[PDB]
């Protein structure tokens, strides 16, 4: 079978980003030894090791949706993957408010329309507790 | 000795997706999306592997892929020059749609949930609309990507200024103004697969403005909606019959029940009633063999049954159904069936749209709202 | 991948021609080939040669021994008593396959000398120097030598290479296949007052030491086949094209102004074919030669085309400008895709013929309009469905018999019937239009550009065919290039319309369900006829209802019969609103004839002609009248005209009369509505109210306002009312009264059209209009009432026919003093005299037509007179006229006339196989078997015509009228 590839964006500190960029544009396999990525079983924490120097990482959710688009002639572009996550290196904490481009900053707060009426999972847990019970008493309340 | 065909009285006045996309192959075009997969629609989380090299916990080296990129580009140029030198069609396999080769750009979206959105494997074009200056003009400011076209009649809602070039994504689904920005100096692109991590740099990232929809998303329980569900199930059944190696072509029912688990089995048996029959005893027992008089449709007929853009419109409808369902009339107006109907009706000139409203995907004065207002 | 059937590869060929003697009709020359053996122990080398006397052959300047035998000279033995045609077809196919260069074979077998075997085993070059002589050629080179005295340039004598396909073996020894590409060096030593035109570019022209002869040196660096090499030697008037400067036009003397006017359009044809394809013209020059007594009307070779002089017209000649224009266009299309990109086998010929015909149709679309394109495509499709339902079918791309339903073998081009060759090219370009319908036109032009670009990168290498075989296209390579540019493969369409040899027949009938508002179509196929096949694909149908025009796709599987499609509202009959058409416009329709319960106005099954089909739809007559009036498609207007002949109601007369009065209708629809109105008027006699049909309309459109019976003076500058004016009396003469005689109101009208004709004021000639007037006079002739077989003399002539006979006598005699453009009035008057002889008016005497069929007349007069003699010997069962025609087939100077006599005697045979006739002797069977076996051994087109004549007369089995 075929499994859709999973692309994400890696953001590094600027000096380490310059060393990683120089090693990528060089093209040797020396970069392979220099750059490693260890993702912790939390799922939202990691180490990126640049030149064997550990950096602390967080995998965050991006507010917009990006899409990688490949081309052969630079006139027709084929969508290859959807990017929604970034492993910035240096829950509410795992949500990034800004977008990658310069015009998109504070997009989640300002350029996103918010419509409102985790919570569903809590309601399911409450229903399960009511089922495991015997007698349930309920009242919409006031200030108390 | 001349034309002599009164042609002015008789006659008074393109996107090629990949072969995995036009054949609706199941990684790229899913048969069924559950609730947690509809909430993560076009935002796929980073899954943990169970088997593979990355499934073992620990540090993992990323691998540079610049010999791979230039080897694949040189190989594709050899293929193109061996085929006569014209423009070629290359995306014929799923392994052509990897990010490991070709010139990648990124495309960011301004809206959170657009009315239409491309699946993986589908093609789009970049058109540079350039309105000439009044009288003399130097020529279109040249651009790295896309082809230039001179637009007297603005494609979008507004009109282009004289001497203004605007790039845009153009396909069958939408048309949307894009804006080229340079990448941040810190961000790279990591393509992870089961075997390891791979790293590219990116240099070009477009910002996609508010989409102008060219395809109408159907409503829930619509006639077009139920027709697409039935035709998608029929196409999947035909492609399972084509994949069958048995000389009387035969399929199993629980393959279809694995693909479409929300379907009642009466509908699946309705699709299998014509074109198949159930064998209970003897050979082919508990199989749905193909009827001997039934001609299984060819590949182009199956492609003419369902289009990929209809699948994208259906996925937009069911994702918006989930988001509305989770959030308990203003929200209903912002549903893509309403907004796509409003915009396409405004483009024929049926009705007008209030450009300031609640269907505004920004939530501020920027951006349009596609909801119908009477022309009076 | 191309692997040669020959064990050698030919690199270069020198063709030198000396001593072209026009008095003795003789050439002398040599040929030097440069072959590289690919297999060791080559021993014999087999070359192609017909009619050339081989003097000596030297291989690497060593004397070699050759043996010559041609099995196609006498196909079957003289002392075999077989007389069936299947025996001759198998023996003729085996004989042509025994001289085939597409196998390893050939007619001249040269033995390599012994001392060169150590030169041939380790594969080194061999230079074969044959010198030959054509003593008095019966094929290949045609010598047109007139019998005026003077020098050969002063009398207008010329030579040209004639023939079709691989016929270059007829004038020098070669490897006469389309797959043996080599570079060429061509020298011709001609008279000092003559010019030698050939392929390549002329590098120099040196004089001889007496300065009485000069040698033309041509060089061809683009590797062409031997079959694309031509020659035209004559006293030609040279004209350089004033727009494109590598193009030279050669004409016969005294025809330079006609050449200037005629070849003035060709730069636009060049510009079209170089902008739809993106390759420039591949050869370095282009030469158009106009000659007399041509083989075909247009032949295309490498960097050269040979047309007949009968295409040359002046500025005041209309009705000939489009025909000559499209002959030039198809010669240039074959320059691109028959001569530069060549054929890999005899299969894959459909690819080249289809690409040539398809890009020529694109030229016709741009030049003459989309409506003329649709009319041309419909007439080609009707041609092929008529031919394939008549006899078997045309099989593009056979696999090697594959087609055993037809009396010849399709393995070689020289065994094909000529009608099969014509229908082959026709079906090839229609199947290419179908491939454009599946895969869009821009991808199609990209396929053609990829083929041309591979060929032009191949054309500049020097490697001897390591890369020169990329200039040869195949079917698999063409389908692979299509799959490369588009990603779709056309293998079901290729399997249906190429590999399978049949057309489809559709019988449709509808019924409107008022309750559920649906339209129940009923489409059934006739798949048991001999020419037919079964269609299982999708099918487009276009329904015009009151809400507009809607397209529907129907899936027509084998067990399908009823197709229910949905119908829209009828709210445009509640309010008067305009009904929107197939294009964006909308019109006011008179809905009084429509049914009250059905919204649908007309239905068209397969409107875009997307299959090779013959549709028989059963509409109601008002639906045919609405489709004639308000449709924006010319093929639907033509098919509604064709279907209105079965409904002679006065509403159909009103529909055709409204079509005739209507400018902004396509003119070829009105020209058909004339004949349809004539047929309808003949069928509703004793109901017709006023004057005869189209007469008042003719006086309203083309006569004076103050005088109705005087026609306006001729001004032919509109070109659509000219064609309608010259076609309306021809249809008006088919009117008949209750007594079955043409009325004296229409005959008097035609005679007044003839008398009051004044042409001193237009800038165009009157020959076609006057010729059509003679055709209208011939249409009015009804059979005479002979009593007791009374001899037809001058006193018992019809009083109607005496006026007609006086007019055609005046016209023919005035043509003898003031001739027309191509003796069009001679052809029309001979045709009218044959019409008067076919009825009992003029005595049935063939002596006039036998005097007009002599050699010195123009070729149009000759073929009209020979058509009259063929019709006479069919009706009068004349033995001596049939012997006259068979003698004229055997020894006539013009081979086109011989082919035309065999063609006309096949189309209008003196007897068929079913008839008992007095002309069914053993003597006639022996004459026609001798004409198939020997006698026609020099042309390859007379022999297939003799096979067709023997099939038409005696059938596939043993001639019955025999011991």
């Amino acid at each position: 079978p075929h499994e859709l590839e999973s692309q994400f964006i890696l953001r590094l500190p600027p000096e380490y980003a310059s060393t990683v960029r120089r090693a990528v544009q060089s093209g040797h396999v020396n970069l392979k030894d220099r750059l490693t990525i260890e993702l912790h079983p939390d799922g939202r924490h990691g180490i990126v090791r640049v030149d064997r120097v550990p950096l602390a990482s967080k995998l965050v959710d991006l507010p917009c949706v990006m899409e990688s688009l490949k081309t052969i002639d630079k006139k027709t572009f084929y969508k290859t993957a959807d990017i929604c996550q970034m492993l910035v290196s240096t829950e509410k904490k795992f949500i990034w408010n800004h977008g990658i481009t310069l015009p998109l900053k504070n997009v989640r707060k300002r350029r996103f329309r918010k419509t409102a009426k985790d919570v569903e999972k809590e309601v399911k847990r409450l229903l399960s507790t009511d089922a495991e019970a015997v007698s349930t008493r309920w009242e919409i309340i006031a200030e108390d | 000795p001349w034309n002599l065909s009164n042609d002015e009285y008789y006659y008074p006045k393109i996107i090629q997706h990949s072969i995995p996309a036009v054949e609706l192959r199941q990684p790229f075009f899913p048969t069924h999306m559950g609730p947690i997969k509809l909430r993560q629609f076009h935002r796929p989380p980073l899954k943990k592997y169970s088997f593979g090299a990355l499934s073992q916990p620990g540090p993992h080296s990323v691998q540079p892929l610049l010999k791979h990129i230039k080897k694949k580009a040189k190989m594709r140029e050899q293929e193109r020059q061996a085929s006569g030198g014209g423009e070629m069609f290359f995306m014929r396999t799923p392994q052509d749609l990897t990010g490991k080769d070709g010139d990648l750009i990124l495309a960011e979206y301004s809206e959170e949930n657009g009315p239409l959105m491309m699946q993986v494997g589908m093609a789009t074009k970049i058109k540079n609309y350039y309105k000439r200056k009044p009288g003399k003009d130097p020529g279109a400011p040249d651009c790295k990507y896309g082809e230039t076209v001179y637009c007297h009649t603005s494609p979008f809602l507004g009109s282009l200024h004289p001497g203004q070039l605007l790039q845009a994504f153009e396909n069958n689904l939408f048309r949307a103004p894009i804006y080229l920005h340079k990448m941040p100096e810190t961000d790279f692109l990591i393509i992870r697969t089961r075997q390891g991590y791979y790293i590219r740099e990116l240099v070009d990232i477009f910002v996609v403005g508010q989409q102008c929809p060219l395809f109408e998303v159907p409503g829930p329980n619509s006639k077009r909606a139920n027709t697409h569900i039935r035709d998608f199930l029929q196409v999947f059944i035909y492609r399972l019959f084509w994949k069958s190696k048995d000389r009387p072509r035969r399929i199993r029912m629980e393959d279809i029940k694995k693909a479409f688990p929300s379907h009642s089995e009466s509908s699946i048996r309705k699709r299998l009633k014509l074109c198949a029959d159930f064998k209970r005893t003897g050979m082919d027992s508990n199989w749905w063999v193909l009827k001997s008089d039934f001609r299984l449709p060819t590949e182009e007929e199956i492609r003419a049954m369902v289009s990929p853009e209809q699948c994208c419109a259906y996925y937009s409808m069911i994702a918006a159904e989930q988001r509305l369902k989770d959030a308990g009339d203003d929200e209903v107006r912002t549903a893509p069936w309403n907004t796509t109907r409003a915009f396409i009706a405004a483009m024929k000139g049926k009705c007008l749209l209030e450009v300031t409203g609640v269907a505004d995907p920004t939530g501020c004065g920027e951006g349009f709202s596609y909801v119908k207002i009477p022309n009076k | 991948g191309f692997e040669s059937p020959r064990p050698y590869k030919l690199t270069h060929q020198v063709v030198c021609i000396n001593n072209i003697n026009f008095q003795r009709k003789s050439v002398v020359g040599f040929v030097e080939l440069t072959i590289f053996p690919t297999v060791a122990n080559l021993n014999r080398i087999k070359l192609n040669s017909k009619q050339c006397r081989i003097y000596r052959v030297r291989i690497n300047d060593l004397e070699a021994a050759f043996i010559y035998n041609d099995p196609t000279l006498e196909v079957c033995h003289s002392e075999s008593k077989q007389r069936n045609l299947n025996y001759f077809s198998n023996a003729y196919a085996a004989a042509v396959s025994a001289v085939d260069p597409d196998a390893g074979n050939g007619e001249l077998c040269i033995k390599v000398p012994s001392e060169l075997w150590k030169h041939v085993d380790e594969l080194k070059v061999l230079k074969i120097h044959i010198n030959f002589s054509l003593d008095q050629p019966k094929g290949g080179l045609h010598f047109v030598v007139p019998s005026v005295e003077g020098s050969m340039a002063e009398r207008g004598a010329h030579v040209f290479s004639c023939g079709y396909q691989n016929s270059t073996r007829f004038w020098f020894p070669c490897v006469d296949s389309y797959s043996e590409l080599c570079t060429w060096k061509l020298e011709f030593t001609v008279d000092a007052a003559m010019v030698a035109v050939s392929n390549g570019d002329l590098v120099e022209t040196v004089y001889t030491h007496d300065m009485r002869k000069k040698t033309f040196h041509y060089m061809l660096t683009i590797p062409t086949a031997a079959s694309n090499i031509s020659l035209a030697i004559g006293p030609f008037e040279i004209l350089v094209d004033p727009y494109m400067h590598e193009v030279t036009h050669f004409c016969l003397p005294q025809l330079l102004p006609l050449l200037k006017h005629t070849t003035s359009y060709l730069h636009e044809v060049f510009e079209f074919y170089e902008e739809i394809l993106t390759c420039r013209y591949p050869y370095s020059c282009f030469k158009t030669v106009f000659i007399d007594e041509a083989y075909v009307e247009v032949a295309a070779y490498a960097s050269m085309s040979i047309f007949s002089t009968n295409l040359l017209h002046s500025a005041m000649i209309i009705d000939e400008t489009p025909l000559t224009r499209r002959c030039l266009a198809q010669s240039l299309a074959q320059q691109f895709f028959g001569c530069f990109i060549s054929r890999m086998s005899w299969s894959d010929e459909w690819v080249l013929k289809g690409i040539s015909g398809y890009i020529y149709g694109l030229w016709m679309k741009k030049t003459f309009g989309v409506n003329e394109y649709r009319h041309w495509i419909k007439e080609e499709l009707d041609k092929i469905v008529a031919y394939e339902l008549k006899t078997g079918g045309v099989l593009l791309h056979p696999i090697f018999n594959p087609a055993s339903h037809l009396h010849f073998s399709i393995k070689h081009p020289h065994t094909l019937s000529w009608e099969y060759y014509s229908m082959f090219q026709c079906k090839a370009h229609l199947v290419m239009r179908l491939i454009e319908n599946r895969i869009s036109m821009e991808f199609m032009l990209q396929v053609f550009n990829k083929l041309l670009s591979l060929a032009s990168t191949a054309s500049s290498q020097k490697f001897q065919s390591h890369m020169w075989s990329q200039m040869l296209v195949s079917t698999s390579g063409f389908l692979k290039s299509i799959s490369n540019v588009s990603g779709k493969d056309i293998q079901p369409l290729i399997k249906q319309w190429v590999d399978q040899s049949g057309v489809v027949k559709f019988y449709g009938s509808f019924a409107f369900n008022r309750k559920r508002n649906v339209l129940e179509l009923e489409i059934k196929q006739d798949y048991t006829s001999p020419g037919t096949q079964k269609y299982v694909g999708p099918l487009k149908v276009t329904v015009q209802e009151l809400d507009g025009s809607f397209n529907h796709t129907l899936q027509i599987e084998e067990n399908s019969l009823k197709h229910d499609i949905p119908c829209h509202s009828k709210s445009r009959r509640n309010k008067k609103k305009k009904i929107p058409l197939m294009n964006g416009e909308e019109v006011d329709m008179d809905l009084s004839a429509m049914d009250a319960d059905s919204p649908l106005l007309w239905i068209r099954i397969d409107p875009d002609m997307s299959v090779l089909r013959k549709v028989e739809f059963e509409q109601a007559d008002f639906m045919w009248q609405y489709q004639l009036r308000y449709e924006r498609d010319v093929v639907a207007q033509q098919e509604s005209i064709l279907a209105l002949e079965k409904f002679p109601t006065p509403a159909s007369r009103l529909a055709l009369t409204d079509i005739l009065e209507q400018e902004q209708c396509f003119y070829r629809v009105r020209m058909s509505a004339c004949f349809c109105l004539a047929k309808i008027a003949n069928s509703m006699v004793s109901t017709w109210t006023g004057p005869p049909a189209m007469k008042s309309l003719f006086t309203r459109m083309f006569c004076c306002k103050s005088c109705p019976n005087i026609v306006k003076t001729n001004n032919f500058m509109s070109f659509q009312s000219y064609f309608l004016q010259k076609t309306m009396p021809v249809a008006m003469a088919l009117l008949r009264d209750v007594h079955n005689l043409c009325p004296k109101e229409v005959l008097t009208f035609i005679l007044d059209l003839i008398k009051y004709n004044d042409n001193r004021k237009n800038k165009f000639s009157d020959n076609y209009y006057r010729a059509e007037m003679i055709d209208a006079l011939a249409n009015s002739v009804t059979p005479a009432v002979s009593v007791n077989n009374e001899v037809r003399t001058l006193d018992n002539l019809n009083p109607d026919v005496r006026l007609i006979l006086e007019e055609i006598t005046r016209f023919l005699n005035m043509e003898k003093l003031l001739p027309s453009y191509r003796h069009t009035i001679t052809v029309s008057c001979l045709r009218a005299i044959r019409v008067l002889q076919k009825n009992g008016h003029v005595p049935s005497d063939p002596a006039l037509f036998k005097s007009y069929a002599e050699y010195g007349h123009f070729v149009d007069i000759r073929i009209a007179a020979l058509e009259a003699v063929v019709d006479y010997t069919k009706v009068d069962r004349s033995y001596e006229e049939l012997q006259w025609l068979l003698n004229m087939i055997q020894n006539d100077p013009v081979p086109y006339v011989r082919h035309k006599i065999l063609n006309m005697l096949t189309k209008n045979p003196p007897f068929t196989k079913n008839m008992e006739s007095p002309l069914c002797n053993e003597a006639l069977v022996d004459q026609l078997w001798k004409l198939m076996n020997s006698g026609t051994s020099h042309d390859w087109r007379l022999r297939c015509g003799a096979v067709d004549l023997y099939f038409t007369l005696f059938g596939l089995s043993r001639p019955s009228c025999l011991p």
